[PDB]
């Protein structure tokens, strides 16, 4: 019943989010297998102008068929809406919502011996604003928007002049859309932290809370000082289209570079409000494998809460070639190096704790050491475009594509997957089959480092962001990254299927702790799963 | 002349170089692709050992440390250290970037949805430049028998479509170019990979940019700021020519 949806208890809400996440990460996922088809190949097959004449759903099924080059009328419009819409659906209404708004309100009270969040009807009401950003972000979709088509092709940071300019009104559904995510971040950071500092159960010590209750601790302070931020950058935006403000317009005074200060300066620190999260679980999942305790738990709390302080004052690393001074390009290249060495702490203790354990090689695990390997990868390349010098050549080329793909959808996501199969038992009562874990773990391992590797060359052979098609050279390496895409997604598709099975005939959950001692933290005393009403 | 700043099939590289600052790129690049290479390859191979090492069935009883301080150290101080070694060879390098030389030719560039503007003030020559294949040209956007036609005429081939323009910037070779970039409606971005160069083109802003070309060809660039509908389709030609081959190109704009 809709019993589910009105609940207040912080374990019903963490599942509303962790599902209602997968299904948005499903669309935007599918999103990308679009996107990808078109890519596939030089010339466009696919996003025809030709299909618009035709309805909404005729139109549809006719896209997804490929048409000669001669009989496609390439339509940009639809590229830059999908691009678009993949972006804004990842970045506010999957991934956060699935690590902060899932795992952190079922998991963080549980971990700290809280009863509940401190505002339990806060807590209901901040997921009702992201599923009303969610269906806004969706309608958007569908609204009269750029070219006289529908949606808006602006990009998921919503630059003007371009995003003041695009008619219609779907940008400002995105606005809305936007608003609606931030606010429902910024009720659960004030629960978060209200519930951190004022519900521990007694004797639980700050220097004794586990890290994954800390890595939301420091998140939600992060989502305080940047969400608003945000809400000031994109309502300028809406009074610039709307009501004849001028913030953003030169031939008013205004400077779209201005634009670019405010939304960046949220825009680096949601991508560690995006990690802090899964740092806390590898943490945690890789203790429990290597069965061992963490290594170094007060340099892991301190290179959090470094990483958090240092990512606000870094953001211009996304504006080198927007016109900043040589004075700025050398400051900010020069902040953004110092975040590699507390990251650096981080992953060396995580193999630190593996070394001289007894480690066990099962799905959370996998996901974990896969995690560490990836995200490495995806934190170096970070580092090179830190060098203001080599970014002149990979800004807006798929070398930064290669790069966050490979912290956010091969390190973020990995620690939403090592989340799921830690702990699908705990919270269900049901345990997933070990081999589909594995098997899981291994098609999205081959299947997204296909995707995202080449786009490395691409990237430095100068292959531009946000294109619907590309000069012929670039077509090899285009056409790995799209079956790369392709095999990842039946690794979803598959994974979705292991979560069906095993909530609906898992094996059963008879231990409180299915794991061993070193899954050392308070849920694992209580029964799978917890009792309805905690501590 | 000889197309030389453009990708090649296959390619897994950065784009020729022309400009001695492109040069510095594919140094520092290089410099610090050894470093994060070695540093993966490392982190890497760690991993791989500890899970052989120790796993479960090799190593039985687990330790229980959690701390070491020799190492937390060297593993602090050696990551400082590499970064400060990187960031000592880069810096010049930016340095040298951005710091605008006396131009010999001064171009100044004007990004228009969607196409670029042309202007050489010390010459009083100004054009605009469209993709070979937009609808300037006759076509919309796609191959066809005619856009491959004007690729032909214009001194290209089928496989330079997407980034050749009708009309070309033209430039001596050796000589220090400055180019002056802004944007006329929204945000584009204004590249060379060849040349190692890139701008935003920022409506109400004018930025600055240099090259000098070190050999003679053609080289391309595509636009570097999602700006439209017709953002994959409003590209950049530039024409490295001798001195006079250049003074050549000059004089045929001249009205008498
Ligand atoms: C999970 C989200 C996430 C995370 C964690 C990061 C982490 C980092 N990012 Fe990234 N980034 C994005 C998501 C993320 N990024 C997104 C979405 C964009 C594009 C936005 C857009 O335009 O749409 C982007 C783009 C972006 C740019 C702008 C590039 C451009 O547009 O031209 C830059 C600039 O430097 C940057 C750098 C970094 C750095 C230095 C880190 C560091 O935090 C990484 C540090 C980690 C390591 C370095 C690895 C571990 C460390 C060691 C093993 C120690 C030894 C290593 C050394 C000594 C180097 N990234
Ligand atoms: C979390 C962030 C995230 C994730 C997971 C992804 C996932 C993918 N993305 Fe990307 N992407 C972005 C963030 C992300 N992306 C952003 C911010 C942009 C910029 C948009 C812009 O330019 O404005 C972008 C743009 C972008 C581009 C460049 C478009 C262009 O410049 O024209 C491409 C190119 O192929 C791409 C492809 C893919 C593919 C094939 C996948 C995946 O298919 C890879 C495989 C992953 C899976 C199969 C599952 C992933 C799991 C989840 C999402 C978890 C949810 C599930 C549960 C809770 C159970 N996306
Ligand atoms: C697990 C589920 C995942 C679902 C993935 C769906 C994959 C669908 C693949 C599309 O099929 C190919 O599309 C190409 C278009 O990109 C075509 O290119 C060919 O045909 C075009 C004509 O339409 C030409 O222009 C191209 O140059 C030529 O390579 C090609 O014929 C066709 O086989
Ligand atoms: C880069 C990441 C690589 C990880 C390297 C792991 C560190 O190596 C171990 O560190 C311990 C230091 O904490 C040593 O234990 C030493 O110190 C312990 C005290 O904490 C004693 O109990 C042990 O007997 C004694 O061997 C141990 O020898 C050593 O192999
Ligand atoms: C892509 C998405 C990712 C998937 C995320 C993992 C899914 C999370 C677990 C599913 O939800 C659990 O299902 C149980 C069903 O057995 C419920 O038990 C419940 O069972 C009875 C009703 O079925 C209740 O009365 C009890 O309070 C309670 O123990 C439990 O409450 C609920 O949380
Ligand atoms: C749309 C995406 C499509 C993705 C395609 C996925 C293909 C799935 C392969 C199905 O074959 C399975 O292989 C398992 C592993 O071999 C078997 O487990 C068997 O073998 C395991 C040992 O590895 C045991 O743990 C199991 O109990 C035992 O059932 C299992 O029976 C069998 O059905
Ligand atoms: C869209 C793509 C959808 C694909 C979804 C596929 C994911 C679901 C995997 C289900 O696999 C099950 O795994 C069990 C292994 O855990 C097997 O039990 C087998 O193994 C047990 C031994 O471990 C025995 O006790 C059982 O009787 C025996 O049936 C069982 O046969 C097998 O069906
Ligand atoms: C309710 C809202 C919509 C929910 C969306 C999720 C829909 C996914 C349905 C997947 O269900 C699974 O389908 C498989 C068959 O298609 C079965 O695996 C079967 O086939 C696998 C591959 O052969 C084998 O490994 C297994 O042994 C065998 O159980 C599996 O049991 C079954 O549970
Ligand atoms: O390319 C070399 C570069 O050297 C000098 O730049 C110095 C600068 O003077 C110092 O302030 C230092 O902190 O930064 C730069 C390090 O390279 C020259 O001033 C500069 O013109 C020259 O290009
Ligand atoms: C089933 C809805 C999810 C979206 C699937 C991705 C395909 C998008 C096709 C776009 C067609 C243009 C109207
Ligand atoms: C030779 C005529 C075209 C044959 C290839 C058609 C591929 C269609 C794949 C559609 C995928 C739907 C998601
Ligand atoms: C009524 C116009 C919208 C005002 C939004 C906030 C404007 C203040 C700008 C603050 C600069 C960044 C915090
Ligand atoms: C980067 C993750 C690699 C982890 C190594 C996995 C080795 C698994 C060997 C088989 C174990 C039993 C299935
Ligand atoms: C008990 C057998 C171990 C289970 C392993 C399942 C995955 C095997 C590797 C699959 C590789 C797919 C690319
Ligand atoms: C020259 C036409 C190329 C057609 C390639 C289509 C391959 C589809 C791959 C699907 C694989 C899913 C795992
Ligand atoms: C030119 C490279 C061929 C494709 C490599 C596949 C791996
Ligand atoms: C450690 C991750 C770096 C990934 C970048 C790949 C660069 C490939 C270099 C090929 C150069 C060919 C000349
Ligand atoms: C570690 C850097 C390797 C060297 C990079 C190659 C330089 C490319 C351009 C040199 C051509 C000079 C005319
Ligand atoms: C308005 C003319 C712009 C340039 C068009 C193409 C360039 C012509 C070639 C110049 C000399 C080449 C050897
Ligand atoms: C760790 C801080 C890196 C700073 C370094 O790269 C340069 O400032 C040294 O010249
Ligand atoms: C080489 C011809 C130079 C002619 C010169 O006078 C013109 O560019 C001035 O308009
Ligand atoms: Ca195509
Ligand atoms: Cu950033
Ligand atoms: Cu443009
Ligand atoms: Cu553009
Ligand atoms: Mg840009
Ligand atoms: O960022």
């Amino acid at each position: 019943f809709t019993r589910w949806f009105m609940s207040t208890n912080h374990k019903d809400i963490g599942v509303l989010y962790l599902f209602t996440g997968g299904l948005v990460g499903l669309i935007s996922v599918a999103f990308t297998v679009y996107m990808r088809m078109e890519l596939m190949a030089p010339g466009v097959q696919f996003m025809c102008a030709e299909h618009l004449e035709s309805g909404l759903v005729k139109g549809f099924f006719q896209s997804l068929w490929p048409s000669a080059v001669e009989n496609c009328t390439p339509n940009g419009h639809l590229w830059n809406v999908m691009i678009t819409g993949h972006g804004i659906l990842m970045m506010f209404f999957v991934v956060i919502p699935a690590l902060f708004g899932g795992f952190g309100n079922y998991f963080m009270p549980l971990h700290i011996g809280a009863p509940d969040m401190a505002f339990p009807r806060m807590n209901n009401l901040s997921y009702w604003l992201y599923v009303a950003g969610t269906s806004l972000a969706v309608a958007s979709l569908f609204a009269p928007g750029g070219n006289g088509q529908l949606g808006s092709g602006i990009g998921w940071v919503l630059y003007p002049p371009l995003s003041t300019s695009e008619s219609g009104y779907s940008t400002d559904l995105a606005i809305f859309a936007v608003h609606l995510s931030g606010a429902s971040s910024i009720l659960g950071a004030i629960n978060m932290i209200t519930t951190f500092l004022n519900m521990r159960a007694p004797g639980m010590t700050m220097h004794k809370v586990p890290l994954f209750a800390w890595s939301i601790f420091v998140t939600a302070w992060l989502i305080l000082l940047a969400l608003p931020v945000l809400a000031g950058a994109i309502t300028m935006l809406l009074t610039d289209r709307n009501f004849g403000t001028t913030f953003f317009q030169p031939s008013g005074g205004g400077d779209p570079v201005l634009y670019q200060h405010i939304l960046w300066f949220f825009g680096h620190p949601e991508v560690y409000i995006i990690v802090l999260p899964a740092f806390g679980i590898v943490s945690h999942v890789i203790a429990t494998f290597a069965k061992k305790p963490i290594f170094g738990y007060l340099p892991m709390v301190y290179a959090m809460v470094a990483i958090g302080v240092l990512g606000f004052v870094v953001w211009a690393h996304h504006m080198y070639t927007a016109g900043l001074s040589l004075t700025q390009q050398s400051y900010f290249m020069m902040a953004t190096m110092v975040i590699a060495v507390p990251t650096g702490i981080k992953i060396f203790s995580w193999i630190a704790t593996m070394w001289g354990g007894s480690i066990e090689l099962k799905t959370p695990m996998l996901w974990a050491l896969g995690f560490l390997f990836l995200f490495t990868v995806g934190g170096v390349t970070g580092i090179v475009l830190s060098q203001a010098s080599v970014d002149r050549y990979y800004h807006d080329t798929y070398y930064v594509v290669a790069h966050f793909h490979y912290v956010m959808s091969l390190g973020a996501v990995f620690g939403i997957f090592a989340g799921i199969y830690f702990w699908i038992g705990k919270m269900s009562g049901r345990q997933y089959p070990e081999w589909a874990g594995k098997l899981h773990f291994w098609m999205m391992f081959v299947g997204a480092n296909l995707t995202f590797f080449p786009q490395h060359f691409l990237g430095r052979q100068g292959m531009p962001r946000r294109y619907i098609d590309y000069p012929e050279a670039f077509a090899t390496w285009n056409f790995v990254s799209s079956l790369g895409a392709f095999l990842s997604f039946a690794s979803f598709l598959f994974f979705l299927g292991v979560i069906f099975y095993t909530l609906t005939r898992g094996a059963r959950v008879t231990a409180n702790n299915y794991w061993n001692e070193h899954a050392d933290t308070l849920e694992w005393t209580l029964t799978s799963p917890p009792p309805e009403h905690t501590f | 002349l000889e197309i030389i700043g453009r990708p090649q099939p296959g390619g897994t590289g950065f784009q020729p170089s022309a400009s001695p600052v492109a040069t510095q790129i594919h140094w520092l690049d290089g410099f610090i692709l050894v470093i994060i290479a070695a540093i993966t390859i490392f982190v890497t191979l760690l991993i791989l050992y500890a899970v052989w090492r120790f796993h479960e069935k090799r190593n039985k009883v687990p330790a229980r440390f959690t701390h070491n301080s020799p190492l937390e150290i060297a593993w602090t101080i050696v990551p400082i250290v590499i970064l400060v070694a990187i960031g000592a060879f880069s810096l010049p390098v930016l340095f040298n970037q951005q710091e605008i030389p006396e131009a010999d030719v001064t171009v100044k560039v004007t990004g228009y949805q969607w196409y670029w503007g042309y202007e050489y003030p010390d010459e009083e020559i100004s054009f605009e430049s469209y993709m070979i294949g937009s609808p300037a040209t006759g076509g919309d956007n796609r191959m066809s028998p005619e856009v491959e036609q004007q690729l032909i005429e214009a001194g290209y081939s089928r496989d330079e479509f997407l980034l050749a323009t009708d009309t070309a910037m033209v430039v001596p070779v050796n000589k220090t170019v400055v180019v002056q970039v802004t944007g006329a409606d929204v945000i584009h971005s204004w590249t060379v990979p060849a040349f190692g160069v890139k701008q935003d083109a920022v409506p109400g802003r004018l930025a600055q940019l240099w090259f000098r070309a070190e050999r003679e060809g053609i080289f391309f660039g595509q636009c570097s700021e999602l700006c439209g509908i017709s953002h994959a389709y409003m590209p950049i030609t530039v024409k490295v020519v001798s001195e006079e081959a250049y003074a050549a190109w000059l004089e045929q704009h001249h009205h008498h």
